[PDB]
C-alpha cells in the first residue's frame, strides 16, 4: 500500500516488483 | 637515473593500461546496456502478459458484493479496488494498491480480507507491517470495520513480546497481526 | 625550454638512420646510412658537383660514387661521415634547426666512453644543441614493447646484442655481443646463391640479394625437417624478378640464410647462436630475475623481421631453459622501429625532462657529463 508515486527511482521500482 | 627512467616508463604503461580499461568498460557498458534493455522488454512482457491473462476473466463489471462481514457499506472505487483485489487473489497475483492517501486503502484491504473469509473461508494468521504510528489506527479500522478478526498487536517490550508469542504458533490463536 | 618544443629522436643502426620527432608514432625519416663521394672529377658536370652524398642519394649514385659506412657493428668509426650523416638528418630529412630541438641518440650497448664523449662534443659543439640525451637501442627497444623487465635481442643490419634489462637496468656483465647481422647474411646469401648458380660480385648486386633477403628468408622452426622438404619437393620455391626482367628460383636458400643467426658454423663463426647467446645472457643474469627475464624476452632490429624466427627463438629458448620457467617471446609488428619508437617515447614523456644534458651542464662539466647524466 503506497501512497507516493513510484516516480523517484527505477532502482525502487525495481525493488518493489522483485518484492511483489 | 635508471629507476627514474623505469618510473617513467611505469607511469606511462599505467595511463596505457587506464586506455585499455577505458576501453572494457566502454565494452561493458554496452553489455549492461543491452544487458539492461533485453532484461527489460523480458519481465516488462511476462509483467504485461500476466496482467492481460488477469483481465481476460473479468465479467466490465464488479462480480464481488459487500461481503457478510462489513457492518458498513463501501464506497464506489472503494468496492471496484474490491473487486479488483478479490481478482488479483483468484489469479493468484501481488498487489500494489497506489490509492492518494485519504482514500481508504486500509479500508479496502480490510473489505478484501472480510471476502477472503466469508466467501473463500480463508482467515489466515494475515501479517500486516504498518508505521508504529498507525498500529493503533488499524487496529481501530479493524476493530470498527471487520468485528470478527483475531487481532494481535505485537509492541511492547521484549519480555511482553515474548509472552505474545508463547502458544501463538498453535492453530487459529490469531487471525490478523499487526506490527511495525 | 618551452613546453611546446618538441624534442627530436635518432636512431643511428649499422646501416639505417631513423630520425623523428618526440610523440609520434613512427619515425618521419628512415634512410641508408652511408656517405658517397664521387670516384673521378668532372663526372657531374651539370647536375650539382656535392663534395659528398648520403642517405638515398647517394644510394641511387652508387654506380658513380664510392660509399662508406660511418658505423661499423654499431661503432662509429668515421666521425666526419656521422656529423655529414646528422646535418641531412637535420637539414633535409626533418627541415629543422637542431639549435631548436633537444636530441635524443640511440647507441649500441658498449658503446666506447671516447665515442659517447665525441658525439656530446658534435651535438653540443657543431649543431649547438639546446639539450641532448643518450638512450641505449635495447633499453629504447625494451620500453617501447611497453615493459621494465626482460632481455632484449636486437639484431640489426651490422651486429647483434642480447641485453637483459631488470627495473631499466641494463646489466653490463651479462650483455652479450655477436658480429652477425643483416649484412654478414647478405653476404651469406650472395654466396649460396653463387653457389646455387646466380652470381652476383657487384655492390649495386649486393643490394638486389640484399632485397631478395629481406623479401623471401625465412625462419624455419626444423631446420632438418625443411631443408628434407625442399630437396623432395619444390613447393618451399620462389620465384624473383631482376632489374633486367630475368626471372630467378630461389629455393632451400630462403631458410638457409637466415639460419646462420643460430648456427653461426655456416658462416665459420665460433660463436653461440641468438638463442643460445640469449639463454647465456639470462644464466649470467641473477636467478631471482631469470624469471622475469624469460617471460619478458623481447625481439628487435630489423634482422629480427624474418617470419617464424619468433617461433623458432620460443622453441630453443623452451628448449634450453628449465621446465619450471615459463617463455615467451615478444616480437610487435613493428620491432623494426622499436629502438625509435621507445626513443621518442622517452622524449615525450614529461618526467623525462629532468634527464636531458643542457648547455650549461655541457660548458661546465665537459663532454664527460654523458657519463654522469646518461645510463
Amino acid at each position: 500500500l503506497t501512497g507516493t508515486p513510484l516516480q523517484n527511482s527505477l532502482m525502487e521500482l525495481w525493488s518493489l516488483m522483485h518484492f511483489l | 637515473i635508471a629507476s627514474t627512467m623505469a618510473k617513467d616508463v611505469r607511469q606511462f604503461w599505467s595511463n596505457v593500461e587506464k586506455v585499455v580499461q577505458f576501453k572494457q568498460q566502454s565494452r561493458l557498458e554496452e553489455k549492461r546496456k543491452k544487458a539492461l534493455d533485453l532484461h527489460l522488454d523480458f519481465i516488462v512482457g511476462q509483467t504485461e502478459k500476466y496482467s492481460d491473462l488477469l483481465s481476460q476473466s473479468l465479467n466490465t463489471q464488479v462480480k464481488t458484493p459487500i461481503p457478510l462481514l462489513l457492518r458498513g457499506q463501501l464506497r464506489e472505487y472503494q468496492h471496484i479496488g474490491l473487486d479488483w483485489l478479490v481478482t488479483m487473489y483468484e489469479k493468484k497475483l501481488n498487489g500494489i494498491l497506489a490509492d492518494e492517501m485519504g482514500l481508504g486503502k486500509t479500508i479496502q484491504t480490510i473489505s478484501l480480507l472480510a471476502h477472503l473469509a466469508c466467501e473463500k473461508g480463508n482467515w489466515g494468521p494475515h501479517l500486516i507491517i504498518v508505521p508504529t504510528s498507525v498500529m493503533l489506527n488499524w487496529e481501530m479500522e479493524l476493530k470498527r470495520w471487520c468485528p470478527s478478526f483475531k487481532i494481535l498487536t505485537y509492541y511492547g517490550a521484549q519480555k511482553e513480546r515474548k509472552l505474545k508469542r508463547q502458544g501463538w504458533t498453535k492453530p487459529n490463536a490469531f487471525h490478523v497481526c499487526i506490527t511495525s | 625550454m618551452d613546453d611546446d618544443i618538441a624534442a627530436l629522436v635518432v636512431d643511428n643502426g649499422s646501416g639505417m638512420c631513423k630520425a623523428g620527432f618526440a610523440g609520434d608514432d613512427a619515425p618521419r625519416a628512415v634512410f641508408p646510412s652511408i656517405v658517397g663521394r664521387p670516384r673521378h672529377q668532372g663526372v657531374m658536370v651539370g647536375m650539382g658537383q656535392k663534395d659528398s652524398y648520403v642517405g638515398d642519394e647517394a644510394q641511387s649514385k652508387r654506380g658513380i660514387l664510392t660509399l662508406k659506412y660511418p658505423i661499423e657493428h654499431g661503432i662509429v668509426t668515421n666521425w666526419d661521415d656521422m656529423e655529414k650523416i646528422w646535418h641531412h638528418t637535420f637539414y633535409n630529412e626533418l627541415r629543422v634547426a637542431p639549435e631548436e630541438h633537444p636530441v635524443l641518440l640511440t647507441e649500441a650497448p658498449l658503446n666506447p666512453k671516447a665515442n659517447r664523449e665525441k658525439m656530446t662534443q658534435i651535438m653540443f659543439e657543431t649543431f649547438n644543441t639546446p639539450a641532448m640525451y643518450v638512450a641505449i637501442q635495447a633499453v629504447l627497444s625494451l620500453y617501447a614493447s611497453g615493459r621494465t623487465t626482460g632481455i632484449v635481442m636486437d639484431s640489426g643490419d651490422g651486429v647483434t646484442h642480447t641485453v637483459p634489462i631488470y627495473e631499466g637496468y641494463a646489466l653490463p656483465h651479462a650483455i652479450l655481443r655477436l658480429d652477425l647481422a643483416g649484412r654478414d647474411l647478405t653476404d651469406y646469401l650472395m654466396k649460396i646463391l653463387t653457389e646455387r648458380g646466380y652470381s652476383f660480385t657487384t655492390t649495386a648486386e649486393r643490394e638486389i640479394v640484399r632485397d631478395i633477403k629481406e623479401k623471401l628468408c625465412y625462419v624455419a622452426l626444423d631446420f632438418e625437417q625443411e631443408m628434407a622438404t625442399a630437396a623432395s619437393s619444390s613447393s618451399l620455391e620462389k620465384s624473383y624478378e631482376l632489374p633486367d626482367g630475368q626471372v630467378i628460383t630461389i629455393g632451400n636458400e630462403r631458410f638457409r640464410c637466415p639460419e646462420a643467426l643460430f648456427q653461426p658454423s655456416f658462416l665459420g663463426m665460433e660463436s653461440c647462436g641468438i638463442h643460445e647467446t640469449t639463454f647465456n645472457s639470462i644464466m649470467k643474469c641473477d636467478v631471482d630475475i631469470r624469471k622475469d627475464l624469460y617471460a619478458n624476452t623481447v625481439l628487435s632490429g630489423g634482422t629480427t623481421m624474418y617470419p617464424g624466427i619468433a617461433d623458432r627463438m620460443q622453441k630453443e629458448i623452451t628448449a634450453l631453459a628449465p621446465s619450471t620457467m615459463k617463455i615467451k617471446i615478444i616480437a610487435p609488428p613493428e620491432r623494426k622501429y622499436s629502438v625509435w619508437i621507445g626513443g621518442s617515447i622517452l622524449a615525450s614523456l614529461s618526467t623525462f625532462q629532468q634527464m636531458w644534458i643542457s648547455k650549461q651542464e655541457y660548458d661546465e662539466s665537459g663532454p664527460s657529463i654523458v657519463h654522469r647524466k646518461c645510463f
